């Protein structure tokens, strides 16, 4: 299309509206109610431009640029006097009731309303009357509510209800008393309620965890990191002040997690700021815990390891690729053990084999929203991979999108699209042991044990393709539901099958692979998504190694007299008694970790490793994309006694001190080169980010904004002399404002978004090639593998149906977004949000055992009797007891295990 | 049309003459807010264009400025030739009362321009400073050494990839630099400094510095001497370099004003005025009349302060140490008024974008009236005590004299240029800050610029500044002390304290900075010691993309060797006392 | 829009009333006598229109209460200079196409017609001088002229 803005000709996309087209050209139009991910509604009336009928026209007409298509031969003006006057008047009308609150408001310096008040040029107040006032509500531990600052732009309700599918936030009231919030005081129930603090252009919804230790945006030190709380790998901007991690903001990635995070990633960072974290290397001598610096710790550990006869290393999916590879190099390839159990490793390797050898294209997180039918097998996506559940909701609304596009309704006219596609939606079929949070939009839900869900998947694959193995013993009603699912999936242009390792069953993954292969054999555009558990579970699966049971066997048998545990608590993947006995039998335990774990009481040496905020590295997310995360701040800048290094740096220095009796720490690119040279499967991690010599016209990339303050006073209480600026030899970023953060800089890693006049998260519009699209020079992250030329064979291992045996109870896994991830429960703001530790019982089984709801029952697992209160679960099948995975005392390895002597105490 | 409007200046006759001589495709005319025609010339035609401008019927006789710009990070370069670096040449034609800014675009690898010294001798130090700070090589330069940084300095500081902030201190670097300070007298080679035939063996080398017993600053001059006669001399400057331009690239438009104070630290508000005027040109702000008269008042007060200190130091350098005490009491009276108005003595930091920080305090006219009654008797007393003395006249008359041609070719401005008989003051030729509404005279000399002629011209300038202060006291408009613009930084304080839109504007202006749209602006004013100028390039951000401060003391120090050649060391001392320079102005 | 006695000899068609500066509407005319103050009548109209706003879009929702407060100030003689100009700017900027629906153009039609035909009643309410700011001790105000 051809448009003419202020007499200047531009080529745009005709399917776009004028606001996003002009913002993609770099032109500045103020806007409040429009969002790139939410569409246009024409509410705030801020984006007014003046449209002319043709080339010669002097009158014009004030039109709404978000509601006006950028058709061919359009003529508009932004800097027209009437348009500028009306935009200033709209800002003035919004500012009539706005409270005098900017000094004590957490959106100050980050406020879109502040930016657009300044940008319209409105600074003189002629309104002399009163301002309307609203009482506030308690929205939970994460979101702070202040309704006085609202401009009634309707972004919160649109996102939370239409986009995120939430049901507890709405708009109430009338003419100028419109209230945006919950119908009563209570926690916001949605798993994506944290994105309200970026969706809201004002300070109505604010990050309360950030508000506890608040600092302004210009005072932050930012880095581009990867969220470490599940396997999705959402791009984040951690921001730091005064030596503590202060906030997690959403960093735009047009391929993964474009504008939105989930609440676990946005509020689960608080384990970084814990005061019990190790800050120095500590050696246990008898009962004393003496403190070493880095060199003496390296020398002593190297000496003791040199006297040992066999040193084994236990990695973890918490640690990055470089840390796991450095441990593997230190202990040897045959002595390296992955930190997960045998069953977890088997499921992880099967999911990896399906992903990179099944011949079916695994989509990115943004690409999930374009699939025409979704089948989720076994995985509770909202509690394990929540952003995938959000993308599934968008893919479900794709049917209404298609129905409106068939009537020549523009794709940004979201209200007309929702009116046309009233309740018609793409088919979603979810299977779980109980109800899921996707059930409000799912076409069907199957509450059944994991064997029965696997049998349902195998039956779907057999009904789609007769060469697939069949399932005998299907009820006629279940067969009717099976053929409903099959007719929905076969008629879909782009079917998507989502499974994962969290179901605790190999057969569920096999059934999902069979369904994907059967859909591929019919010529469909099938995609498959596998949800892993931890941040680098795919990386540890690709690198591979022995299971934790083999490492414990080597420690118990005495064949290994030294164990190096890297970033692992060892209790989520094995029984605590066995781990404690094996570690007590080992004459040397050496734990390299950044969180105070329970296995350090018997550890002979403890290395204070760095968390993701204080380390650089690479992680592989669930889709097989390698992504680099960068250090946010130097932990030794404020406390000079703090010796906290990267895990790969620690282990490479230990290997050097063991071999040549000398200390060499590393550079990060050296470890990256070692990984891509010795492991050809991980050879794609080199292109995840450029090396430390990458420059933008000769200068590095700035971590903090150019108006970063307090440089000569923030450390003045320790010493009046300003210290050396910290040197970052590992990466291309500098720990200072002396760098480049231009929107037009030829780079992909953006630590934070800021443009002059755009201080809010709307500066990402300046950082993109087109608004709502990708980054200008591509998104960071490179897929490790392409899709295979040939697929796998059908999995013939069809399990039998679940038989409830007497005296035993099958443990059904229950996952929580707040509580199941290991590092997130350590965050003290999560204890107000994590549910009470329950045990889920079927009503028939609870009546058989004579237990009501809330009474305490005691069960013994691995000879350890623990007691939990009973919650009645209607959807849980009998013979199963439901346990909350990843909580205190309940390892996630317990999924699918049998429970004995479950009896009321 | 407002004075800050973007003009291409295609109606300038210099553009038509250049089009007729070199052709319509030989150059690119740039539309700026500098007020002068900006013409992008090809590098191979630079000397031809300079010669053509030098041989005009009303020629461009003075190279006002010459420096460089790092254009690699400049996003908004619409209508500009592709340039990694650029070199700009600001030339002034006094006969036309016009000026032109030629610009030469250089690629990153081919960073060399032909030297401009065969047309203008001030291009020696200007090109030395351009090479020192940008790494741009000038072919044909007689000696292209570093002038601001020491010779053993790595990198070029005004480049965009150079870190602005201070590096960590090492006593090892200081100790070795003490070693070169020790062997500098022994291992001195005149070929390094451009001198020839050093040590004939009838010449000796004299070093005055580094610390002089005077208030003009610390610097060195190496002299080639035959007995007591100076044959060759070059000044060693850069001992007062503070990185003010590099600081201008890392401070916001509002937070840079205290740094503009300390350029010429005897000037204060006189130094603040061209910066805030150029920022207001970028912002499109027309200040009200009361702002103009307030700024004129403070500039004239600080001009009288600087002139009094200069006359006192010249008298003390002659040998009479008495009148400096009384004139510092007069400076204390001026400082009393300045403390009352701005809250500070020497660096007020009181001018703002769009106005001034506060309104005038209640009772300013009383202090001004007492000062204006106090001044003339003290001025006549100083005149009769020292400036009519025959010993001072014998020490000052005929010492380091130059004519109009030497002042024009060396960029000398202020008292010396007017002492050469050329009537050129910026307050009359190119008026600013409402100086057309004041009745005052411009003193000029007979045609030869001695020490005595310059000192008497400064005394007459003090008298005219007293006249301007009387007009400021008698006629002051009642109205706003800040503009009615949204870009007035900061907004008026009471509206900030009780209105929320004003609070928003104040919040975003004092924290992130005011957003100046992408343009180039230039303000040239008459400072206390000559002609000062601020050249500001904005890329659309809240900080300056390029701050270029032209100061006259640079040109005066470069004219020092051309005027004292063939004189004595005492003549050099009297000349140094009669220039009215500060080393912060030279080195900035 | 309000019409005077000169428009009483006009046929009740859409085109005729539209060409006179008003609308035929529902064609149920309402007569205003000399006892009714025009400022109070327009205040009643604008109070209805402001309280029956749906709240979707900014000009009606946040500008009809401004006109309501201005007319309330004019009713008791507490109007200040700039009030009638603010009302006229509100009438111009709440026209068709500037708001999400046609409720606010119908809201501002009687206000602009009464300002056009009965301006001497609106000017009678402006008695007090304009004062949006109070004095703050220690800060000299910026006395704009
Ligand atoms: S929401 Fe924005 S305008 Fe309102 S008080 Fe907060 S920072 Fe100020
Ligand atoms: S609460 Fe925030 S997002 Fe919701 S309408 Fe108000 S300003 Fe918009
Ligand atoms: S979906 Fe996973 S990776 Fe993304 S923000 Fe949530 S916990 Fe982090
Ligand atoms: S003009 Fe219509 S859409 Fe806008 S707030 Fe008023 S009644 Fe609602
Ligand atoms: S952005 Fe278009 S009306 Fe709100
Ligand atoms: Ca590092």
């Amino acid at each position: 299309a051809t448009i003419h803005v202020d007499g200047k000709e531009y080529e745009v996309n005709g399917a776009d509206n004028l606001l996003e087209a002009c913002l993609s050209l770099g032109l500045d139009i103020p806007y409040f109610c429009w969002h790139p991910a939410l569409g246009s509604v024409g509410a705030c009336r801020q984006c007014a431009v003046k449209q002319y009928q043709n080339a010669e026209d002097t009158r014009g007409r004030l039109v709404m640029s978000c509601m006006t298509p950028a058709s061919d031969g359009t003529f508009i003006s932004i800097d027209d006097e009437e348009a500028k006057q009306f935009r200033e008047s709209v800002v003035e009308w919004l500012m009539t009731n706005h409270p005098h609150d900017c000094p004590v408001c957490e959106e100050g310096g980050n406020c879109h309303l502040q930016d657009m008040t300044v940008m319209t040029g409105h600074s003189f107040r002629r309104y002399r009357f009163t301002k309307r006032t609203h009482r506030n509500q308690d929205l939970g531990p994460f979101i702070s509510h202040e309704m006085n600052r609202c401009i009634a732009c309707y972004r919160c309700v649109r996102y939370y209800k239409d986009y995120a599918g939430g049901t507890d936030l709405g708009v109430y009231g009338a003419h100028d008393n419109v209230y945006f919030g919950r119908p009563e005081d209570g926690t916001l129930e949605s798993e994506f309620s944290g994105n309200l603090v970026e969706i809201c252009p004002t300070g109505v919804f604010t990050d309360k965890t950030h508000s506890e230790r608040y600092n302004r945006k210009w005072d932050m030190q930012f880095a581009p990191s990867i969220c470490q709380q599940c396997s999705i790998g959402c791009n984040i901007s951690p921001g730091e002040r005064y030596g503590e991690l202060r906030r997690i903001e959403n960093r735009y990635n047009g391929t993964v997690n474009h504008y939105f995070l989930c609440d676990r990633g946005r509020f689960g960072y608080g384990y970084v700021n814990l005061k019990d974290r190790p800050r120095q290397p500590v050696q246990r001598r008898g009962d004393d815990f003496i403190t070493l610096n880095a060199e003496q710790a390296m020398q002593g550990a190297a000496d003791i390891l040199r006297q040992s006869k066999k040193v084994i290393g236990i990695g973890s999916p918490r640690a990055s690729v470089e840390s796991n590879f450095a441990l593997r190099e230190l202990v040897g390839e045959e002595n390296f053990y992955t930190g997960i159990a045998h069953g977890e490793q088997e499921r992880l390797q099967l999911a990896l084999k399906v992903l990179r050898e099944g011949g079916i294209y695994t989509p990115a997180l943004r690409e999930i929203e374009s699939y025409d039918a979704v089948l989720v097998l076994g995985e509770d996506v909202t509690q394990t991979g929540a952003r995938v559940a959000l993308a599934v909701r968008q893919a479900v609304k794709g049917k209404a999108r298609e129905m409106a596009a068939a009537q020549k309704v523009a794709d940004w006219q979201i209200a007309a699209i929702l009116n046309i596609g009233q309740r018609a939606k793409h088919p979603l079929f979810v299977t779980n042991v109980d109800d899921t949070r996707l059930d409000d939009i799912a076409a069907w839900t199957y509450r059944a044990p994991v064997e029965d869900q696997a049998r349902l998947g195998f039956a779907i694959a057999h009904a789609l393709d007769n060469s697939a193995p069949a399932v005998d013993g299907i009820e006629p009603e279940l067969q009717s539901k099976i053929d409903v699912i099959v007719q929905a999936l076969a008629g879909a242009k782009k079917p998507l099958i989502i499974s994962g390792t969290n179901a605790g069953s190999l057969e569920v993954i096999q059934a999902a692979a069979n369904v994907a292969k059967a859909l591929k054999g019919r010529g469909a555009d099938v995609g498959i998504t596998m949800i892993a558990r931890s941040v680098n579970s795919m990386g540890l699966g690709i690198m591979g190694g022995g299971s934790l049971e083999e490492a414990l066997t080597e420690l118990e048998t005495g064949r290994a007299d030294a164990v190096v545990v890297l970033e692992n608590d060892l209790h989520r993947h094995a029984s605590a008694t066995r781990v404690n006995a094996a570690l007590a039998k080992a004459p040397l335990v050496m734990v390299v970790d950044h969180q105070r774990t329970a296995i350090m009481e018997n550890a002979h040496l403890v290395l204070s490793a760095a968390s993701f905020a204080e380390s650089d590295g690479t992680v592989i997310n669930n889709e097989g994309r390698a992504q680099r995360f960068f250090q946010v701040y130097d932990p030794a800048y404020y406390d000079s006694k703090t010796v906290m290094l990267e895990s790969w740096r620690w282990l490479h220095s230990l290997h050097s001190t063991l071999l040549s009796r000398e200390v060499d720490w590393t550079q990060l690119d050296h470890v990256i080169d070692a990984v891509v040279a010795k492991i050809p499967e991980l050879a794609g991690i080199k292109d995840a980010a450029p090396d430390a010599t990458f420059r933008i016209r000769g200068q590095k990339l700035a971590r903090e904004p150019h108006r970063y303050s307090g440089r000569t006073a923030m450390r003045a209480n320790i010493s009046v002399h300003e210290p050396r600026q910290p040197q970052d030899i590992d990466t291309m970023f500098t720990f200072s404002m002396e760098g480049n953060n231009q929107p037009t800089a030829h780079r992909s890693q953006v630590p934070f978004a800021w443009a002059p006049g755009w201080n809010s998260p709307q500066a990402w519009n300046k950082f993109q090639d087109e608004v709502g699209g990708k980054l200008r020079f591509g998104d960071p992250g490179v897929r490790l593998f392409e899709t295979s030329e040939n697929g796998l064979d059908y999995f013939t291992s069809v399990p039998a149906r679940f038989q409830p045996q007497d005296g035993k109870w099958r443990i059904a896994p229950y996952y929580h977004l707040f509580g199941s991830d290991e590092l997130s429960q350590r965050a003290p703001v999560f204890q107000s949000r994590m549910p009470q530790p329950y045990i889920k019982l079927n009503p028939a089984d609870a009546a058989k055992l004579g237990v009501n709801a809330g009474t305490r029952v005691s069960f013994s697992y691995d000879g350890n009797t623990v007691t939990l209160p009973v919650e009645i679960a209607e959807g849980l099948t009998a013979g199963q007891v439901g346990l909350p995975m990843g909580m205190s005392g309940i390892a996630p390895v317990l999924a699918g295990a049998h429970l004995e002597d479950l009896k009321e105490a | 049309e407002p004075a800050w409007q973007t003009r291409d200046h295609l109606d300038d006759p210099v553009i038509g003459e250049l089009r007729n001589r070199f052709g319509p495709d030989a150059f690119t005319v740039q539309a700026t807010r500098t007020g002068v025609p900006v013409v992008w010339i090809k590098r191979e035609q630079l000397l031809e264009v300079g010669d053509f401008l030098k041989k005009l019927p009303k020629p461009y006789v003075m190279l006002f400025d010459l420096h460089g710009m790092d254009e690699r990070l400049r996003t908004h370069r619409e209508g500009l030739p592709a340039a990694d670096f650029s070199v700009f040449y600001h030339l002034i034609s006094i006969d036309r009362n016009r000026d032109i800014m030629l610009k030469v675009a250089l690629a990153e690898n081919d960073l060399h321009v032909p030297t401009f010294t065969k047309l203008f001798p001030n291009a020696n130090w200007y090109e030395r400073e351009t090479w020192d700070l940008f790494g741009i090589t000038f072919d044909g330069h007689p000696n292209l050494r570093r002038i601001m940084m020491p010779q053993t300095w790595k990198g070029h500081p005004l480049r965009k990839d150079y870190p602005a902030r201070a590096t960590e201190f090492s006593p090892f670097e200081l100790t070795k630099a003490k070693q070169d300070l020790e062997m500098e007298a022994l291992t001195f080679k005149p070929e390094e400094w451009g001198m020839k035939r050093g040590t004939n063996e009838d010449f000796m080398f004299l070093n005055l510095g580094p610390n002089h017993p005077s208030a003009h600053g610390a610097f060195r001059i190496v002299l080639q001497l035959d007995g007591e006669e100076i044959v060759d001399c070059v000044p060693d400057i850069g001992y007062h370099h503070r990185g003010a331009e590099k600081m201008g690239e890392r401070q916001s438009w509002h937070s840079y004003i205290p740094y503009t104070d300390r350029i010429e630290y005897l000037g204060g508000c006189v130094n603040e005025m061209p910066y805030v005027l150029a920022v207001e040109k970028l912002a499109g702000i027309t200040v009200p009349d009361r702002v103009n008269v307030i700024r004129v008042m403070l500039s004239e007060l600080f001009r009288i302060n600087s002139h009094l200190l200069y006359i006192s130091t010249f008298i003390q350098d002659v040998g009479a140490m008495t009148p400096v005490f009384f004139a510092f009491t007069d400076r204390q009276k001026i400082y009393d008024l300045v403390e009352a108005i701005t809250g500070f003595r020497m660096h007020p930091a009181w001018f703002r974008i769009g106005g001034v920080a506060h309104d005038l305090p209640r009772g300013w006219d009383r202090l001004l009236r007492e000062f204006l009654d106090w001044m003339p008797k003290r001025l006549a007393s100083y005149e009769k005590a020292a400036l009519q003395n025959t010993i001072l006249k014998g020490r000052s008359q005929g010492v380091a004299a130059y004519g109009a041609k030497e002042a024009l070719e060396w960029g000398t401005t202020g008292a010396g240029l007017r002492a050469t008989g050329i009537d050129f003051d910026v307050r009359k030729a190119r008026p600013y800050s409402g100086y057309e509404n004041f009745d005052f005279e411009i003193p000029v000399g007979g045609g030869v610029s001695d020490c005595y002629t310059r000192v008497m011209l400064k005394v007459e300038e003090l008298r005219q500044s007293l006249r301007i202060l009387e007009q400021c006291l008698n006629n002051m408009p009642e109205g706003p002390f800040k503009a009615d613009h949204p870009l007035t930084t900061p907004p008026p304080k009471e509206r900030t304290l009780q209105h929320i839109e004003t609070l928003i504007t104040h919040f975003l202006q004092v924290s992130w900075g005011p957003v100046m749209p992408a343009n180039e602006s230039f303000q040239m004013i008459e400072a206390t010691k000559g002609i000062n100028s601020y050249y500001l390039t904005s890329d659309g951000s809240t900080m300056s993309y390029r701050t270029r401060i032209r100061t006259p003391s640079y040109a005066h120090l470069q004219q020092i060797p051309a005027a004292i050649r063939g004189s004595l060391v005492s003549d050099l001392i009297v000349y140094l006392g009669s220039i009215d320079f500060v080393m912060s102005d030279v080195d900035r | 829009d309000f019409l005077t006695e000169a428009h009483l000899d006009l046929p009740m068609e859409f085109e005729s009333i539209g060409k006179a500066g008003s609308r035929l509407g529902t064609a149920l005319a309402m007569a205003v006598d000399h006892e009714i103050n025009m400022v109070s009548l327009v205040r009643n109209l604008e109070e209805f229109f402001a309280r029956e706003s749906c709240g979707w879009c900014t000009p009606c929702r946040d500008g009809l209460p401004w006109s309501v407060k201005i007319l309330r100030a004019l009713e008791r003689g507490e109007g200040q200079p700039g009030d009638i100009e603010t009302l006229e700017q509100l009438c111009r900027f709440l026209g068709p196409g500037k708001t999400f629906c046609a409720h606010a153009p119908g809201a501002v039609e009687p206000l602009q017609s009464a300002i056009k035909y009965f301006r001497e009643e609106f000017e009678a309410g402006i008695k007090q001088p304009f004062s949006n700011t109070h004095l703050i001790n220690g800060i000299q105000p910026n006395l704009l002229k």
